[PDB]
RNA sequence: AAGGU
């Protein structure tokens, strides 16, 4: 009797698509009978199919566990590195889905809605791998509501084709090393003035 | 000020930590185009639909 | 056009 109750953004509601406003991607994409809202300024970026996990390519079982847990690192390295050059970053997040609405999607959340403005301007006219970098603002806020809640533990029983994400977690001492590189970053552009 | 206090602060505490803008990538992707794209744009090769998403 | 409130 505090406040009123909405269903926006929910499941229940039938004109905003509630996988869309929390996820992201839904697997209708512009087919879908509910809105996309697409937001003209958020904090969150979306670069959809950029990670190509090896375990889906014709040749890319031949590698050992150990071997695939540094390939990744170096992706998550040369992600987090780049973007940092457009701000600072909040959060990285790297979808393994094979759904084709979330399949490599990576996902970026600035400090500032300006930052990710301004990295979207450039890398949609850059490459990576070969390949066009498509980028555009994510309406994404809270990742814990996007994310899959039966894959953090254990296993989704729904595979890759889970319409949530599934995030590929890098090693805890990239992530570390990251955050305390960015912060030693951020003061060294402060000492100028 | 005790901003400028703040950082220094910070600066010795991060002495064993280099910073992201001086990270050495030893094999990054970026801005490498397929062979033959040299001269064409990122923009151009989307429109073209030479490179769709898994979408389309 | 669903599992997510
Ligand atoms: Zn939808
Ligand atoms: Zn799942």
């Amino acid at each position: 009797a505090s406040h009123l109750a909405s269903i926006y953004g929910t499941e229940q509601d039938k004109v905003n698509c509630s996988f869309y406003y929390k996820i992201g991607a839904c697997r209708h994409g512009e087919r879908c009978s509910r809105k996309h809202v697409k937001p003209n300024f958020s904090q969150t970026i979306l670069c959809p199919n950029m990670y190509k996990n090896p375990i889906h390519e014709p040749n890319g079982k031949k590698f050992t566990q150990r071997e695939l847990a540094e390939q990744f690192d170096a992706f998550y390295e040369d992600m987090f590195c780049e973007f940092s050059k457009y701000g600072e970053v909040e959060q990285l997040v790297v979808c393994d889905n094979v759904g084709d609405h979330l399949v490599g999607n990576v996902y970026v959340r600035f400090k500032y809605e300006e930052s990710a403005q301004n990295a979207i301007d450039d890398l949609n006219s850059r490459w990576y791998s070969q390949r066009p970098v498509y980028a555009e603002l994510s309406p994404v806020t809270d990742f814990r509501e996007a994310c899959c809640r039966q894959h953090e533990t254990s296993e989704c029983q729904r595979g890759g084709l889970c319409n949530f994400m599934h995030a590929k977690k890098p090693s805890p001492q990239l992530l570390r090393d990251l955050v305390l590189a960015q912060r030693k970053y951020l003061a060294l552009n402060a000492a100028e003035e | 000020e005790r901003s400028v206090r703040s950082i220094e602060q910070e600066l010795e505490q991060l002495r064993d930590v280099t910073p992201i803008n001086q990270w050495k990538r030893k094999r990054s992707l970026w801005d490498i185009k397929p062979p033959g794209y040299e001269l064409v744009t990122a923009d151009q090769a989307k429109m073209s639909g030479v490179f769709p998403l898994p979408g389309a």
